[PDB]
């Protein structure tokens, strides 16, 4: 065993305080042709977020890792995300973001019409 | 344990001079600042080696050899 | 560091003709008759090594070989000075009879100054992806150009490496220069001996059918030569079988 | 301490009374066995490196022995009769005839199954062997045959340590049981993360290691063996760390031991007249010239010796990492302990900041593929994992439903398929769906 | 545990040079020139002697870690004068101050009979 | 012809040119540069007996079309590594591979569990100038440990009058002050490159 | 002549005190850093311990032997071990000495490093004694032995660099002093009251003319005239630390000229 | 066959493996393994 | 590969001089003289070239030096005695003389003169000490 006096605190370990204190619709339906909106109402933004970004640069560059045919001419670029990103530059990553609304209902966006501002 | 080869800052030779440093205490009679200074020791670097040094190796030499020749 | 991707079949003496002239037609090459006197040395058993290398990686002992074109003369028993070296002496080597004695090839080796050239070869154990229809085997290769000094000859020099003599066979066979960079090899092998020579194709032609390639990094060089070789399995499929051996047979290392 | 087999033991090469001294440590006998080193300590922002309690130790000064320590770890064994033939025995096991051997080496034990004194060490090693008899006619592992009756119990060495075989020590036990004690010997050299404090609180780890050449060094040519960082003094108000390094600069230059006795009419002033009449500024101040150019730093460097203290942590006993390793018998999670080559602990807020930080796929990651990624079939009537695999076979059942085409594999972590079985053994169903019922 | 063996602090390992030089893109007739197994003792002899040099407009060097037994010095020099004379003059102007110093060095010692 | 070879242990590093402008009227031309590296094994076996070396010499002319020497117990081992000098019969009769390994990888790689190297000395950058009738190459050799000594290699193309054009050379060492060279000439037994090689191993031994 | 001038002070057996005129600074401190890290030097590289019985660690004995000084006079005759041609060292490159002490008398008998006997052959060198610097001719007190306690070890001396370690650095401390006055100001004085009070002179002030206090600074100024002690460990004498020092930094020096006259040429 | 030292008699035993683990001099029941008769290297660094 | 026409006329002057010097070292190597090209000097004192020949029986570090100018017309030789030594890897005049030199007409110079300044050139050299 160990015997040290610097006092290293017990991280996740609040049960001892917990055990000190123990006493005091109507437009869709099922999965239908429904629930995806058209794209002429679609009313989410029409920026790709840092979390929309993250997912489709390491999904691209799993796929280029994974010898997935690469759209855009490298430049002697070597890294699968170097590559996601120059795909993602010029707007050749061949996705679509589904973006599903908190009733189940979704709008596909696809990564070329989603607009990088970030 | 035993005196220092050498000074640690600088590395000056003071393994020699611990012997030296001890006749100049227990037989002349002087304080160990003047001890120090008659063996050369000007720079207090050198001067806490030998001021400092606990000689801890008699102590460890009162104890009966574990192999005996 | 040449890997060598290689196919392997066997035919009768009765059909050896026939598939001269098959292969013939197919290349459009006519057989150059060859030979190489193959020598294989392994490690020493009263030297004690280690598994482990200069690197920290364990490392297996393997045999190692020598290989140099013995001159025909040689290989001629005072009968066929008047037929022509090409493809139809093989017909004649039918038995364990070969001028090639164990007295000639350790005169050979023992060298009875400077020495002939050689060509050092050392092989691992082809690689088990199942992945691949082809032989894949992994060869390095130099040349011993000559030698001089007391101690010249190439059995003392292999001595000086730690390595000691543990038998030698000596191949002769024809051979096609295809398209495309492939070579065909069509042999018999004997095995020399101090009790005397045995034919280890016995009746029977040893085929090889072989690319050698640089570059093993080269995987668009690698699937077109495994192509190529497929394609020439093809070519010659009903007629003769080529498949890829046991890797049990091509491994070289010492066991133990 | 050498006739002592104590589990660990550190020593310094180099004890040394502290120039700044109390009347009280007398009676503690801390001048006769001492806990540290004066060092001659530089309080400057050198190079950057002794930022945030940071320390630039000097490596000449280390390569003298400033602060190296022998390392001493006893290994203690015993054989005990279990029954009759069940009994363990010392000595060398050889690979024909005992099983599950370590691969370590075993080279180093001798007839007796201990190594000799003296013998330099490496990590997992045999120290001590030890084989106990087992059932014959068995089939473990495949490589089980009948020459293994035996199977190793052998003591090896701590995986991360090193060193030399100090002493050996066979005796018996209360009960008569031969039980033996290996001490090896090892020593720390002062590296970067090896932790240091002075005797005020202002603990601190080695940041760098200059050599003598480039550490700043005075007129005099006295380089530091210690840049310590002058932002540690003014939050800290750790004022007697400067009175103690002041003292001691006067007490190692007029040859005497401070008096660093708390309640003593002994002021700052009165050091400073005597650090003046030594020929030096009385403030503890030197004019110190920079290493890598020679030239005058512009600022004068508070300089002199101070009693630091090595401390036992030491960085080589907590640097730890694991790609892969073994797994628990419970939940067949990554094990703990660097010792047992364990796992580190991904806690419940640390999956919170993967959760603000909005890294789904790592979470996933973390969870399944970096501790426990569990196969488990279900069938779509029941939500139970009571379904019988047979891949080989390609035959799927799940009793009850009698059902052998509406079985689905999921990926779960084995906690929750260990939690789930637990509810099960609770008479609850945790049935587990893979299409929804209800809308959102 | 981790702790470089001591000894590439100034021994060149295998298949690394001394010197390698970059041209520099920033300015013009700028090289950078990487000095492996030097440290301060070369780097500041070198650039403050370069730039005693009235045809060297630039010169500074840098370890960039001292981990690392190695520095980089960047030289610019006027138009028509290849920075390479100009490692070269600095040199052997240091070479020259060295061996006057040792010489000097000589003499002075050897005038001293109290040794 | 015949060749010799001069190794002046202890020189300074600018010797090299200083020899070369003592030989400032006998040279005809310069021909391109040229570079060595010096490899030594040390034979890794754990029991050896008596009345053998353990200590093998991999000696690799970047001229002379990129050929190796190994010596042991004054034994050669021409070997070659380029495919442009193998003979037409090995690569005929598919004993070579079409192209070969330098016999330095292979010992540094199939063989490291019997030998391992051990010094490497790159006397790269050479030169080669050509006196009347005669050439002599310059190289400075290099240790792990920066300089180690300058390397002269003496080549004629005829043999009859060559020990004086090495007392010639000899006479323009000493003039240029160092005199404590070691020259080797001792030939084995016996091929121009092999003799090299073995002048080369004693020149560099003490 | 023209160039960097010396006047030596005080020169004794251990230390030599001298004026370093006409030099900028970066040769001064180069020259300082050389003479601490660069110089070869002979010291124990490689203890084999045969007999140990006393109460010290073997590596404990081992370091102390390692900075035990030994003479290097000759140490450019001898060579690296690593790059020597030998299997792990020989007289070419290395001196082996022993030391067998044995605790025979009643009292503690000291282990002297007088006690280390050179055993290979110098070939008529000058390195591999032990320095001993005291009256009494001991030389470091390596060990210390009680009665029946042994110490049998044979160590072998390996030349190497401070840089290395530390134990082949034959330069002490340094001193090294420029502008006394700070007439450069390259110090601001930390002061209470007044900075030419509280800041004592040093003893190179007396080789300077002090400032006139009315004077403006003199921002042409440059950096000379370094007041250097240098301290002898004892390994060799205090004088060729000066001289092989020079030599060191001027063979760096060359070394960087060879490698651009190569790539030069290439 | 292997030898031994008793604690504190200091006198050099060899015991076999059917021997009790017992000085024949002192009968102090711990005995230390000897030092080993192989040389041993450590870098004087 | 000359783009513009005053790069032709450049690469068209510096072959006519090349072509000048080709034939000055021929004449004088098939005579015997050891001609060198492992020396250059920054200047010798239009578009010149110079040529330094040797012949190996007189006095070491002295050739005579051959300075040719070139130009669209006139084209003539200098021939100067000069000392050349190499120090550190560099060519060095030791000495020239500038003052007895004569320049003689390309279209004049044959294997007679070549003779002659032959027999000359030693006892030119033997007079400069
Ligand atoms: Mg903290
Ligand atoms: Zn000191
Ligand atoms: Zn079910
Ligand atoms: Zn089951
Ligand atoms: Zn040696
Ligand atoms: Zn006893």
């Amino acid at each position: 065993n160990e015997n040290f006096e610097d006092f290293d605190v017990e991280h996740f370990s609040d049960e001892e305080t917990y055990e000190e204190k123990p006493q005091f619709e109507q437009i869709r339906r099922k999965t239908l042709k429904e629930k995806a909106i058209p794209k002429d109402q679609r009313a989410t933004t029409p920026y790709m977020t840092k979390y929309e970004r993250a997912r489709i640069l390491g999904t691209r560059a799993l796929q280029i890792s994974m010898n997935a045919p690469v759209f855009v001419d490298l430049e002697g670029e070597t890294d699968p995300l170097r590559i996601a990103m120059k795909e993602l530059a010029e707007k050749k990553i061949p996705l679509v973001i589904r973006r599903y609304l908190p009733d189940g209902s979704f709008e596909d966006w696809s990564v070329e019409e989603l607009i990088v501002d970030l | 344990m035993i005196v220092p080869v050498r000074c640690f800052s600088c590395g000056k030779v003071v393994g020699d001079k611990w012997e030296s440093y001890l006749n100049l205490l227990q037989e002349d009679e002087l304080d160990e600042g003047t001890a120090l200074s008659r063996l050369g020791l000007k720079r207090y670097c050198c001067r806490r080696m030998i001021l400092t040094h606990v000689d801890l190796i008699e102590k460890f030499l009162r104890y009966n050899p574990l192999e005996k020749r | 560091m040449v890997q060598q991707l290689s196919l392997f079949g066997s035919i009768g003496d009765d059909g050896y003709d026939l598939l001269i002239s098959t292969l013939t037609t197919i290349s459009g090459n006519p057989p150059l008759l060859y030979n190489s006197l193959c020598t294989v040395w392994k490690p020493n058993p009263s030297y004690d090594v280690e598994n482990v290398n200069s690197r920290n990686q364990l490392v297996e002992p393997n045999r190692i070989k020598l290989s140099k074109e013995v001159p025909f003369s040689y290989l001629i028993d005072e009968t066929m000075m008047d037929k022509p070296l090409n493809f139809r002496i093989l017909k004649s080597f039918t038995n364990d009879k070969i001028p090639l004695n164990y007295a000639m090839t350790r005169n050979i080796l023992h060298n009875t100054e400077s020495c002939s050239p050689w060509s050092l070869q050392i092989s691992d154990i082809p690689a088990a992806g199942n992945n691949r229809s082809v032989s894949m085997q992994t060869i390095a290769e130099t040349i011993i150009l000559s030698s001089a000094g007391k101690n010249s000859s190439v059995s003392s020099l292999m001595n000086g490496l730690g390595y000691v003599f543990e038998f030698q066979y000596l191949t002769i066979g024809v051979k096609f220069f295809m398209k495309h960079g492939l070579i065909l090899e069509l042999q018999k092998i004997w095995q020399i001996e101090e009790a005397g020579n045995s034919q280890i194709t016995s009746g029977g032609f040893l085929l090889k059918a072989y690319i050698n390639v640089s570059r093993g990094t080269d995987i668009d060089r690698i699937n077109y030569t495994e192509t190529a070789l497929m394609n020439l399995k093809k070519e010659l499929q009903g007629y003769i079988e080529l498949s890829v051996p046991d890797r049990q047979s091509m491994d070289s290392r010492v066991a133990h | 301490y050498n006739v002592r087999m104590d589990t660990m033991a550190n020593i310094l090469y180099y004890p040394q009374k502290p120039l700044g001294t109390t009347r009280a440590m007398e009676y503690l006998k801390f001048r006769e066995l001492p806990a540290g080193q004066n060092a001659i300590v530089a309080i400057a922002c050198y190079s950057g490196y002794n930022q945030e309690d940071s320390m630039i130790m000097n490596q000449s000064s280390i390569d003298r022995g400033l602060f190296r320590s022998l390392f001493f770890r006893s290994y203690m064994d015993q054989e005990k009769k279990y029954g009759m033939s069940i009994t363990e025995t010392f000595e060398k096991p050889q690979r024909t005839n005992t099983l599950r051997m370590k691969h370590g080496t075993y080279d180093k034990l001798d007839d007796d199954g201990l190594i000799a004194p003296g013998v330099r060490v490496s990590g997992e090693d045999v120290i001590i062997g030890k084989t106990t008899p087992i059932s014959p006619d068995e089939e473990e592992l495949g490589q089980r045959t009948a020459y293994h009756s035996k199977r190793d119990a052998s003591t090896p060495l701590r995986s991360t340590e090193n060193g030399i075989v100090d002493q050996v020590l066979v005796t018996t036990n209360q009960d008569g049981l031969k039980f033996v004690k290996v001490r090896v010997r090892t020593t720390k050299i002062p590296q970067i993360g090896d932790k240091f404090a002075s005797r005020h609180g202002q603990k601190g780890t080695i940041g760098i290691t200059y050599r003598r050449e480039d550490m700043p060094f005075t007129a005099e040519g006295i380089v530091p063996d210690l840049i310590i960082n002058p932002h540690a003094i003014p939050s800290r108000m750790t004022v007697a760390h400067l009175i103690e390094c002041l003292l001691s600069k006067v007490a190692a230059l007029s040859g005497n031991e401070g008096d660093a006795s708390p309640f003593t009419d002994i002021t700052v002033e009165g050091i400073s007249k005597l650090l003046r009449e030594h020929g030096y500024q009385s403030r503890g101040f030197e004019v110190m010239y920079n290493g890598h150019t020679g030239k005058k730093l512009m600022a004068q460097i508070f300089f002199g010796p101070t009693y630091y203290q090595r401390l036992r942590h030491m960085v080589d006993d907590k640097i730890h990492a694991r790609a892969r390793g073994p797994m628990q018998v419970l939940t067949r999670q990554p094990v703990e302990g660097r010792s047992r080559d364990g796992g580190l602990r991904f806690g419940e807020m640390e999956r919170d900041c993967m959760i603000a930080h909005g890294a789904a796929s790592f979470l996933k990651e973390r969870l399944m593929e970096a501790s426990d990624a569990f196969r488990v079939h279900i069938c779509g009537i029941c939500g139970l994992m009571t379904v019988i695999a047979k891949l080989n076979h390609n035959q799927f059942e799940c009793k009850g439903c009698d059902n052998k085409i509406d079985i689905y594999q999921i990926h779960i972590p084995y906690a929750a398929k260990l939690l789930f079985q637990e509810l099960m053994a609770m008479n609850i169903t945790p049935r587990l769906y893979t299409d929804r019922s209800r809308d959102f | 545990m981790n702790a470089p063996d001591r000894f590439e602090l100034f021994l060149l390992g295998e298949g690394e040079s001394k010197l390698k030089i970059d041209p520099d893109t920033k300015a013009p007739n700028a090289v950078v020139i990487t000095f492996e197994k030097e440290d301060h003792t070369l780097g500041n002899l070198i650039r403050a002697e370069l730039l005693n040099d009235r045809k060297v407009l630039f010169a500074a060097y840098k370890v960039e870690h001292p981990f690392f037994a190695r520095f980089k010095l960047r030289i610019q020099t006027t138009e028509g004068y290849d920075p390479k004379d100009a490692l070269k003059n600095a040199c052997n102007s240091i070479i020259n101050k060295l061996g006057a110093l040792k010489t000097n060095f000589e003499t002075e010692w050897n005038l001293q009979t109290l040794a | 012809g015949k060749s010799a070879v001069i190794f002046v242990e202890r020189a300074t590093p600018a010797t090299l040119t200083e020899l070369k402008d003592a030989l400032s009227n006998s040279i005809l031309s310069v021909r391109d540069p040229w570079s060595i590296d010096f490899r030594t094994y040390r034979c890794s076996i754990k029991n050896l007996p008596a009345d053998v070396s353990k200590l093998m010499y991999s000696i690799t002319f970047h001229h002379h079309g990129r050929q190796t020497v190994l010596i042991k117990d004054n034994s050669a081992m021409v070997t070659t590594a380029a495919a442009a000098d193998i003979p037409p019969a090995l690569v005929f009769n598919g004993s070579s591979t079409g192209v070969p390994e330098s016999i330095d990888t292979i010992l540094s790689s199939k063989l490291s569990n019997i030998w391992m190297q051990r010094q490497l000395i790159k006397g790269d950058a050479g030169e080669t100038l050509i006196l009347d009738g005669l050439t002599v190459r310059l190289v400075n050799l290099f240790s792990s440990t920066g300089f180690k000594g300058l390397l002269i290699e003496l080549q004629a193309d005829e043999a009859g009058e060559f020990e004086t054009k090495i007392a010639g050379i000899e006479g323009h060492l000493a003039e240029i002050r160092a005199k404590e060279y070691k020259t080797s000439s001792d030939s084995l037994g016996s091929n121009e490159i092999c003799d090299l090689a073995y002048q080369y191993v004693r020149a560099l031994e003490l | 002549s023209e160039g960097p001038q010396v006047k030596i002070r005080e020169a004794s057996k251990d230390n030599v005190d001298f004026i370093l005129s006409n030099v900028d600074l970066a040769m001064a401190n180069s020259l300082r850093r050389v003479m601490i890290a660069e110089i070869p030097t002979l010291a124990i590289d490689s203890v084999e311990v045969e007999t140990n019985t006393t109460v010290l660690a073997d590596e404990f004995i081992a370091h102390r032997l390692g900075l035990i000084p030994l003479q290097s006079m000759d140490i450019e005759q001898l060579e690296y071990s690593r790059d020597c041609f030998c299997e792990d060292h020989c007289d070419k490159c290395s001196v082996v000495l022993t030391l067998q002490a044995f605790g025979e008398s009643e009292s503690t008998t000291n282990v002297y490093s007088k006690d280390l006997v050179i055993v290979s052959n110098l070939m008529g060198r000058n390195i591999g004694h032990p320095i001993i610097q005291d009256k009494e001719g001991n030389g470091v007190l390596i060990c210390k032995l009680r009665k029946g306690q042994e110490l049998k070890l044979t160590c072998v001396a390996k030349k190497g660099i401070a840089k290395e370690h530390a134990k082949w650095g034959p330069a002490a401390a340094i001193e090294f002093e420029y502008d006394p006055w700070n007439k450069l100001k390259h110090t601001d004085y930390w002061y209470e009251q007044d900075s030419a009070k509280e800041w004592p002179q040093s003893k190179n002030c007396e080789y300077e003319d002090p400032p006139n206090e009315g004077d403006p600074f003199d921002y042409k100024a440059q950096a000379d005239t370094f007041y250097m002690n240098v301290e002898s460990v004892g390994s060799i004498p205090v004088d060729q630390v000066v001289v092989r020092g020079i030599d060191t930094l001027q063979k760096k020096v060359a070394s960087i000229l060879l490698a651009l006259t190569q790539m030069d040429q290439d | 066959t292997l030898k031994y030292i008793c604690a504190e008699c200091s006198s050099k035993l060899s015991l076999s493996r059917t021997d009790a683990v017992r000085c024949k001099d002192c009968g102090h029941r711990i005995l230390l393994k000897a030092r080993t008769k192989r040389l041993v290297q450590f870098e004087a660094r | 590969r000359a783009e513009g026409p005053e790069e032709l006329a450049r690469i068209l002057q510096q072959l006519k001089l090349d072509k000048i010097i080709h034939v000055l070292t021929t004449m004088f190597e098939n005579t015997g003289w050891s001609c060198s090209r492992i020396i250059k000097i920054d200047k010798p004192i239009l578009l010149q070239r110079d040529l330094f020949i040797r012949l190996p029986h007189w006095p070491l570090n002295w050739y005579l030096i051959l300075s040719i100018i070139s130009s669209k017309t006139s084209c003539v030789v200098e021939k100067r005695i000069g000392k050349i030594v190499s120090q550190r890897g560099k060519w060095n005049l030791k000495y020239l003389d500038n003052s007895n030199v004569m320049t003689v007409k390309l279209e004049s110079i044959t294997y007679q003169k070549i003779m002659i300044l032959q027999r000359t050139i030693l006892n030119r050299i033997i007079n400069h000490m």
